[PDB]
């Protein structure tokens, strides 16, 4: 389960950035 | 879902693109 | 904006760990 | 919204529940 | 220590906690 | 190692948060 | 106290790395 | 120069994930 | 430099491939 | 190709850190 | 302490080796 | 390179100093 939280947590800041003014949700 | 499809195999800028809002 | 760049990239951050299984929204 | 909520004065890990789902 | 304990398995941020000053 | 290091890195952001004014100690 | 905040992060992260093996202590 | 610092971890991130297999070059 | 130019007003990540090799 | 890229993004930012005034290329 | 030390004025990671064990 | 020889073991912050301009 470490490796998944370890990747989610690269996701959502990627998903920071190339969302921009358009936000995300993010469910695991 | 996002990390079934990106934390198996790598996803571009463009792939997460789908995720955004 | 710079500065709200920032903090939103922490803030992000904080919601993955605090909402956990959860997920959460992200709405600049 | 959050950035207002969050970016001008720190929120606690608990007032930034209120942004889970 | 916490690297054996949250490294191997899941942590939740109570689990962590217990490593607080 | 460095399974380990790229852990340590998320667990000590992570304390950085939870631990919040009580601060922590991190021994590796 | 945000900028505060932000930069206490980042230290973390900082000391993580140059302490290494040795570990460190963060007192906010 | 510490918001300075600060915003340079932050643009070297996203350089890491613009740039992919491409690579990037920091310079301060 | 980036510096220059992205910290004092936020980039695109457009403007931000200008950095790229 | 996961691994690498959770492991690159580590390696560029401690880049950013050890290298300072001097900067860098990161080339994957 | 190190905030206040390292977070008005930037620290080489030289002055940041005195906060490890 | 630097993925080759960083993420395969661990390197230190001296080991990655030579990745440095
Ligand atoms: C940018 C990124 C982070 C984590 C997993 C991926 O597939 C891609
Ligand atoms: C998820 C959470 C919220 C608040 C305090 C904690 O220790 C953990
Ligand atoms: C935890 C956190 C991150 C960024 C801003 C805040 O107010 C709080
Ligand atoms: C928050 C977190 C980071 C790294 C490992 C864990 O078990 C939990
Ligand atoms: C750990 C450390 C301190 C100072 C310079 C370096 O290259 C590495
Ligand atoms: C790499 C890149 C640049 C700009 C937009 C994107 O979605 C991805
Ligand atoms: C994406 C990014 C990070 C830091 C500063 C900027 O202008 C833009
Ligand atoms: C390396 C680092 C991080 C944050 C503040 C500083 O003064 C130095
Ligand atoms: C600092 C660091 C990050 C990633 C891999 C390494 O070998 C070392
Ligand atoms: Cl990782
Ligand atoms: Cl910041
Ligand atoms: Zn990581
Ligand atoms: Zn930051």
């Amino acid at each position: 389960f470490v490796n998944q939280h370890l990747c989610g947590s690269h996701l959502v800041e990627a998903l920071y950035l190339v969302c921009g003014e358009r936000g995300f949700f993010y469910t695991p | 879902g996002i990390v079934e499809q990106c934390c198996t195999s790598i996803c571009s800028l463009y792939q997460l693109e789908n995720y955004c809002n």
